[PDB]
């Protein structure tokens, strides 16, 4: 019985281990996918430049498109610095403010979610509030609605 | 209801700001086109600058390749360990069953 | 690299004269992409502004949908959390019994 | 979510159309001198043949990369099962020496 107990403990332990490893694996795969995408994009750009040099008959059309994209990115960066009001901003570190405002948006959405539930249950008519208030009063004595 | 409309407006502000930041995240590469924008302004023989940009991109791609390879090895490691725990659990569970 | 070396002399003397076909291809590509067969580089600016207005309207509608999507998904997330708590405490059971 | 997916698709298409119109606006200047012309197709024969050979090589490279990735995969899975057999053999070998 004691031995069984021991095995129980053991199993608990491995449960915990498993949990942790699961989490670890998840993060590792996330990073693997991110770096896969980044490397793929870099090699695509490398091949594009390879074609541009090999096919110099390309005639700077891709260069024109890339310059236009650069101007559009400049405009977008300025627009974000305006909306986010972050003149202190760079492409390299914009991800940090993106995740910060992701947390901000999550807070706002969770708030408004609790709000949606409260509004939906606010459909309860006037009578229920009165009856509950009077019941609480009769049980405990006079109480305020806020404290009720 | 008043507080809820206020919260909805705040959520809209957060949504627009996050969308803008995401948009610049997408345009991340486009900022690398500053060389392309400067290159295009050459309006003359510019193959040497193309080759320099290509070499820089090769260096970046090789760095990313090494990063990816080592991260893949680490993830693999993690994966194996995870499997070794799975087997150890399965076996301990079966022995609990039997005892 | 060998193709680059062979074409080195060929494409250097572009003379900014084969440059405008790129504009031709861009105009045509917009012509099929934009349902405007009359699309001319002259009147393309009115189309530019109108399509930009449509794009910004689409983004606003997208954000409006995104707000409700996020609140709904998080509501389902709390529903699911209740479901997991119930399953862990008691075991398998339907959402109605939850 | 279905509706938002459709809306995102529409937003992407609108953005692409707007970018195409911006491209027309930018290349209006290049259209300006559309009357210009120049010599063409001087060394096209060898260039075209070499382009065809390079396309064949690129296709072969894409096949090679796909096979490499897949192989990586299978190797991975085989490792994942080998880790489980390693653990089972080791534990049984330890238990046989203990017995």
């Amino acid at each position: 019985q004691e031995k069984i107990d021991r095995y129980q403990v053991d199993l608990e332990e491995l449960s915990y281990r498993l949990e942790e490893q699961t989490d670890v694996v998840e993060e590792a795969g996330e990073l693997q996918a991110e770096y896969e995408a980044r490397t793929e994009a870099t090699e695509q750009e490398v091949d594009e430049l390879k074609s541009q040099l090999a096919d110099y008959q390309q005639a700077l059309d891709v260069q024109q498109t890339r310059a236009i994209q650069y101007q559009q990115a400049l405009q977008a960066l300025e627009r974000a610095r305006e909306l986010c009001r972050l003149p202190d901003l760079s492409v390299d570190n914009a991800e940090e403010w993106l995740e910060t405002f992701q947390a901000k948006e999550q807070q706002a959405t969770e708030a408004l979610l609790a709000l949606e539930q409260k509004l939906s249950v606010a459909d309860a008519a006037h009578n229920q509030f009165e009856q509950a208030y009077q019941l609480v009063k009769n049980i405990v004595g006079e109480t305020s609605r806020s404290e009720a | 209801q008043q507080d809820y409309e206020t919260a909805k407006h705040s959520q809209h502000q957060a949504k627009q700001q996050a969308f803008a930041l995401v948009e610049i995240v997408q345009r991340r590469v486009h900022f690398s086109y500053s060389d392309s924008a400067g290159m295009l302004s050459e309006n003359a023989d510019l193959n040497d600058k193309l080759r320099q940009r290509l070499e820089h991109a090769e260096s970046d791609r090789s760095r990313a390749r090494e990063q990816l390879r080592q991260q893949q090895a680490q993830y693999s490691q993690f994966n194996q360990v995870l499997a070794s725990l799975k087997s150890s659990y399965e076996t301990k569970q079966d022995m609990l069953k039997e005892l």
